[PDB]
């Protein structure tokens, strides 16, 4: 006959829910916003165990750490700045006029603003001047006043904190663990025969852009493109490259900070003066590495859709949160029009040889500074971007791309940042939270023993 | 092929393979058990967690009579009707994962049984103690 | 002199006194284990930090075998390199403090070794029971 | 004023100069508040 045992400690686990936490290596008032400090310590070199015979199953479209996350973000950012001046008080009329100083033509996109600026005490006024771009300011029946005033209240980042993407590790309590796929050739959803177990993930960087996914890592064999349903066209298109495109973005020239004060206690940072000529920012990419490149994705997608030409076109219009690549650079807000860069088509039968292309030629693109911002696409909070003195410039490397489809034919892909939390799901698509359950029961043939 | 102790695995290791082989690598898994921002609600709520979590199981194997111990006979026999499968093919034919699956329906009879059978196991042991 | 019985001592008493002696007194030591506003939350994480601490040691003590025993003899050997000490000056003429910073550099092996006994003492103990 | 109704002592058109989106510049605005929640002065409530 045969009898129930029960054992402790066996390999099983079972899909679950959970709360994660940071952890970072140690870095060092300095401050920063994600208060990587605070963060625990991760480890010099953390185990990780490669699972053998097991297939388990991913789907990263329904998978909360992306969701958890995203809330811990918004989070972040409204707990650095409570203790910020706010702008309430700027909502003054603005006595705006050519800037004049002695491509320059070009000058239309700031101004020179003077205004009423309260001083350390309230009853007196002084007569104070600071330059705004204009897509931060709006007419009225020949005065200014900025965009912001009618729709709510609009902070400040305080300088002392910066915001640059540290990368930190989300990891799960004992008693839980993250699954991570090794597959190359691994989608968004389907089994995964080299599961690997680890007690959390890798260095991941908060990075907010809406039509390319900059300075992340690369995939490993080839091209990855993962969508939860290809064939409907209204759900956003993730592309993971495997080789990746250098980008080089500067703002040129050395604009002054001038510190105005506005009331007692509160002061803000705005744009002095233009030493020298005006010049637009600009971005420049290399011809070869991005004609190759919207070659090589070409090419896999002639799969997903056969025998169909397939071309790239700029993206519809409307509001510029979306239409245009916006990113950070040092601190500062750009929006550049990407409009060359998709502008050729894939033919799945012809010659493609590179060698026809010039080499040192690059993509000049042009890019607008905007230094009020409403993040998370919800109109109920702002935030001010101080400037900085002297010219930035700021490299990294394309990695992925975010694009959009829309009768019989050609194919059009154009590029679109739909949601903002598709970023992140190209750096957590090989991760699954998961619950252990350490008790097994089997028969045997082995019976307790009772003393009489 | 050198060989390893199994006391070397790593965490979750040889769960693909045989419910035999891995019976020999129950002491890893038990070890890695329990291991004013915002962050420190998050860390803290994490900590709370894997108390819950642990102390679950203990409290189940504490009514079941085995308190510390690992590998524990019990006196309740099995029924064909939770597993029909010789012994042969269990332990040696398929993973602790597919075998916890095939009878999740039936663990909640079982629980019980195991606390109705050791709870006996207490009151007939004490009427054997006071005929001294 | 009159004598106490050493459950009337204080805590960490006999700290100071010889290994043998500090033996009889550690029943005292297990007794004080487990004894919105800013205080409610650092009287909060106090209290989850004294439940983890205490966890932490049972959690060594189920797997060696000795979940509720307060000395309990395994089956491991001593070894000499160790400790060359011998009996007679371990347990009359020394401290707990310093044993302890003596040994504590072989500690991660003591400790491993135990776990990989008592699991032996259960996979063969089950054997034997299987003979019926 | 409008065209029981006799009884209207309980709700007044109140007018009061609001401050618009701009800080500077202040508009009339009217509103109707219930005679429990405004008291009058030395006749301005
Ligand atoms: C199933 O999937 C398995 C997993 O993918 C797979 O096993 C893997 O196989 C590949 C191919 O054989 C192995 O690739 C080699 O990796 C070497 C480096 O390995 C070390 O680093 C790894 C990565 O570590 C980071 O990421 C981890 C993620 O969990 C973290 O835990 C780490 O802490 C670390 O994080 C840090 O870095 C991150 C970015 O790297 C960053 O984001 C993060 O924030 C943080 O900063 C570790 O995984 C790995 O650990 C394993 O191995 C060590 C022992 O080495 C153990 O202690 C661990 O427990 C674990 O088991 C290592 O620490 C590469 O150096 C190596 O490159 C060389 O070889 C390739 C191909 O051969 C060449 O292309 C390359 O150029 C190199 O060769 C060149 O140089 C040599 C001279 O050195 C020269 O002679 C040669 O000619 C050539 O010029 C190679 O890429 C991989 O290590 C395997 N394991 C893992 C875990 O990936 C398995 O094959 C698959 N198939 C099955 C199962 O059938
Ligand atoms: C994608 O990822 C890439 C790769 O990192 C990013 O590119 C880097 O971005 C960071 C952050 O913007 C840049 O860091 C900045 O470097 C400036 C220049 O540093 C050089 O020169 C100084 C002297 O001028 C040297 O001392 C230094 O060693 C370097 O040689 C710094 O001036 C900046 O300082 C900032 O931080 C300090 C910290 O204390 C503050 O005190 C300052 O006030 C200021 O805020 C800053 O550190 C870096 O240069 C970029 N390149 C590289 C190769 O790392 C991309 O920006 C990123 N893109 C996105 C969208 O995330
Ligand atoms: C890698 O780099 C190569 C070149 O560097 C790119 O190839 C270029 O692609 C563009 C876009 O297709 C080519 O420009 C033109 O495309 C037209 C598409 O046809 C439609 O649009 C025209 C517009 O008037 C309509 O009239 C027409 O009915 C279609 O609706 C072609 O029709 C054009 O052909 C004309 O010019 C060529 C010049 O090569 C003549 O030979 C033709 O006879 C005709 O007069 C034109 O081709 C551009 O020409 C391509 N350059 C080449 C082949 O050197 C790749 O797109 C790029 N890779 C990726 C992935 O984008
Ligand atoms: C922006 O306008 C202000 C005036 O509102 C300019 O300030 C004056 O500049 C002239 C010439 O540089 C000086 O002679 C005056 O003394 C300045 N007066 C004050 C009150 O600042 C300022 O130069 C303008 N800046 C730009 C870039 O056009
Ligand atoms: C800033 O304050 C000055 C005075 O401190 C204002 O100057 C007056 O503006 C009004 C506008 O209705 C004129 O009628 C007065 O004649 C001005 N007085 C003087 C002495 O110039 C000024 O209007 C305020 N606003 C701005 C934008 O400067
Ligand atoms: C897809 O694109 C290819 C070229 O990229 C088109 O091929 C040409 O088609 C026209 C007719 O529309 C022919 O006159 C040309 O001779 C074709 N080119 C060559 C080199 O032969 C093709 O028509 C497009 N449409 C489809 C459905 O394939
Ligand atoms: C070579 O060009 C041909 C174009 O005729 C591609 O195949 C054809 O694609 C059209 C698309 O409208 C289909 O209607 C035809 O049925 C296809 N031909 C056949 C025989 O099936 C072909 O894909 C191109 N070659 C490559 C390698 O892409
Ligand atoms: C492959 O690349 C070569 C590299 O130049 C191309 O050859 C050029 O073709 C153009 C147009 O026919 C000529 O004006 C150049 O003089 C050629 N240069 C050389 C070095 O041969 C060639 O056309 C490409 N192959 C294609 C496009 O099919
Ligand atoms: C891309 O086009 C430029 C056009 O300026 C080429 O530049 C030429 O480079 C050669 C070799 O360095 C010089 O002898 C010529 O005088 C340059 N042309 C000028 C100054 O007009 C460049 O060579 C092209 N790319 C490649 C790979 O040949
Ligand atoms: C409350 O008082 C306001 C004025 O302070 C009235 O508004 C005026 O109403 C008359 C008649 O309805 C209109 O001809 C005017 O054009 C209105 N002027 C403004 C500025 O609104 C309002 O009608 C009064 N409401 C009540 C219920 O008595
Ligand atoms: C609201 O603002 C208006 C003007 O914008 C004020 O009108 C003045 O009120 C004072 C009261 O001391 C009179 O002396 C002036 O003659 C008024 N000017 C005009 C043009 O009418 C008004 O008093 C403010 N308050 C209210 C309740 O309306
Ligand atoms: C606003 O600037 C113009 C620039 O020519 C000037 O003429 C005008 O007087 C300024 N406004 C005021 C109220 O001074
Ligand atoms: C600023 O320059 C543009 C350039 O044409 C001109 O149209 C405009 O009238 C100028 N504005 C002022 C206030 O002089
Ligand atoms: C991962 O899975 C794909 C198919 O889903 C397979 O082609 C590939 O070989 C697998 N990776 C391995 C075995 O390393
Ligand atoms: C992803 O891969 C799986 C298995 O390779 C396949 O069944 C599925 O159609 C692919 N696409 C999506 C959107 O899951
Ligand atoms: C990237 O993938 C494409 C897919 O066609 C392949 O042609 C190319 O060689 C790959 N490059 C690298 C560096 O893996
Ligand atoms: C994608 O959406 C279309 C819409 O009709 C549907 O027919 C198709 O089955 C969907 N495919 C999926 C969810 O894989
Ligand atoms: C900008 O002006 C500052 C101050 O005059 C100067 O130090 C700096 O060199 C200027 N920028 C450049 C690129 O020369
Ligand atoms: C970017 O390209 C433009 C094209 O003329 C050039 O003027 C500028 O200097 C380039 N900027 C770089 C290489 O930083
Ligand atoms: C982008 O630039 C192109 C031309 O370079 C222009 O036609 C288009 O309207 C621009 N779009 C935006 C949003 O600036
Ligand atoms: C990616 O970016 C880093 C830093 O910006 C740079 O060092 C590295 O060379 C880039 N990768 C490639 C392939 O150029
Ligand atoms: C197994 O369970 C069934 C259902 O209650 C019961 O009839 C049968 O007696 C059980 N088998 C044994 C051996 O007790
Ligand atoms: C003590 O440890 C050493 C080092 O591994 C070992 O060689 C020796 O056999 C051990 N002593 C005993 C009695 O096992
Ligand atoms: C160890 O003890 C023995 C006797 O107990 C002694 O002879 C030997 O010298 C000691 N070893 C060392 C290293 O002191």
């Amino acid at each position: 006959n045969l009898w129930v045992t029960v054992y402790y400690g066996v390999p099983v686990w079972k899909e679950a829910k959970t709360t994660l936490f940071c952890a970072s290596d140690a870095k060092a008032e300095v401050h920063n916003v994600w208060a990587t400090h605070a963060c625990v310590p991760t480890d010099p070199n953390p185990q990780e165990m490669v699972l053998e015979n097991v297939t388990e199953n991913f789907n990263m479209w329904k998978n909360d750490m992306v969701d958890q996350m995203h809330e811990d973000v918004i989070s972040l950012w409204d707990q650095s700045l409570k203790p910020c001046v706010k702008l309430t008080p700027l909502c003054v009329t603005l006595n705006c006029t050519n800037t004049t100083v002695s491509s320059n033509a070009n000058f239309e996109e700031m101004k020179n603003c003077s205004f009423n600026a309260t001083t350390e005490i309230k009853d007196k006024k002084k007569n104070e001047y600071a330059l705004f771009y204009k897509l931060d300011i709006v007419p009225l029946n020949g005065k200014y006043r900025l965009i912001n005033c009618n729709t709510s209240a609009c902070t400040q980042i305080c300088p002392k904190v910066t915001f640059e993407p540290i990368p930190i590790h989300y990891c799960a309590p004992a008693g839980y663990a993250i699954l991570k796929c090794n597959n190359k050739t691994f989608n968004g959803t389907g089994p995964c025969n080299n599961v690997s177990t680890v007690q959390c993930t890798h260095g991941i960087k908060p990075v907010v852009s809406t039509q390319l996914l900059l300075n992340g890592s690369l995939a490993e064999k080839e091209i990855i493109i993962r969508s939860e349903n290809l064939t409907n066209n209204a759900k956003t298109i993730i592309v993971h490259l495997n080789e990746s495109v250098g980008i080089v973005c500067t703002r040129p020239s050395n604009m002054t900070r001038k510190s105005i004060r506005i009331g007692p206690g509160q002061t803000f940072y705005a744009l002095g003066d233009i030493i020298g000529d005006i010049r637009q920012p600009h971005c420049n990419i290399s011809k070869q590495n991005w004609n190759r490149t919207l070659q090589q994705v070409g090419r896999k997608l002639a799969e997903h859709f056969p025998n169909r030409n397939i071309t790239f076109n700029h993206s519809s219009g409307g509001d510029l949160e979306i239409t245009t690549h916006s990113f950070n650079c040092r601190g500062e807000f750009f929006y550049c029009n990407t409009s060359g860069l998709f502008n050729g088509t894939y033919h799945p039968n012809g010659t493609y040889n590179e060698t026809a292309v010039n080499s040192s030629d690059t993509i000049t693109l042009q890019c607008r500074i905007k230094q009020i911002i409403n993040m998370w696409q919800e109109v109920g909070r702002c935030m001010y971007a101080p400037p900085i003195a002297g010219n930035i410039t700021c490299n990294s490397n394309i990695t992925g791309l975010l694009l959009t489809r829309d009768q019989t034919g050609e194919e059009i892909f154009r590029p679109g940042g739909g949601d903002m939390r598709d970023n992140w799901r190209s750096e957590l698509y090989k991760y699954k939270v998961v619950e252990i359950k350490p008790l097994g029961i089997a028969p045997t043939k082995c019976k307790r023993r009772v003393v009489e | 092929a050198v060989g390893i102790g199994a006391v070397f695995l790593g965490f979750l290791g040889a769960a693909g393979s045989t419910m035999g082989a891995a019976s020999n690598t129950l002491t890893v898994q038990a070890r890695q058990l329990l291991s004013l921002g915002v962050w420190g609600f998050k860390q803290l709520q994490a900590r709370v967690l894997a108390i819950e979590r642990y102390l679950e199981v203990q409290q189940l194997l504490g009514i079941w009579g085995c308190s510390g111990k690992l590998i524990c006979c019990t006196n309740v026999p099995w029924n064909s009707t939770w597993s029909n499968r010789t012994q042969e093919d269990i332990w040696n034919n398929m993973t602790w994962m597919e075998w916890e699956r095939e009878i999740g329906n039936y663990t909640h009879t079982i629980y019980s049984l195991l606390e109705e059978s050791q709870f006996q196991q207490e009151i007939n042991e004490k009427d054997l103690l006071a005929l001294d």
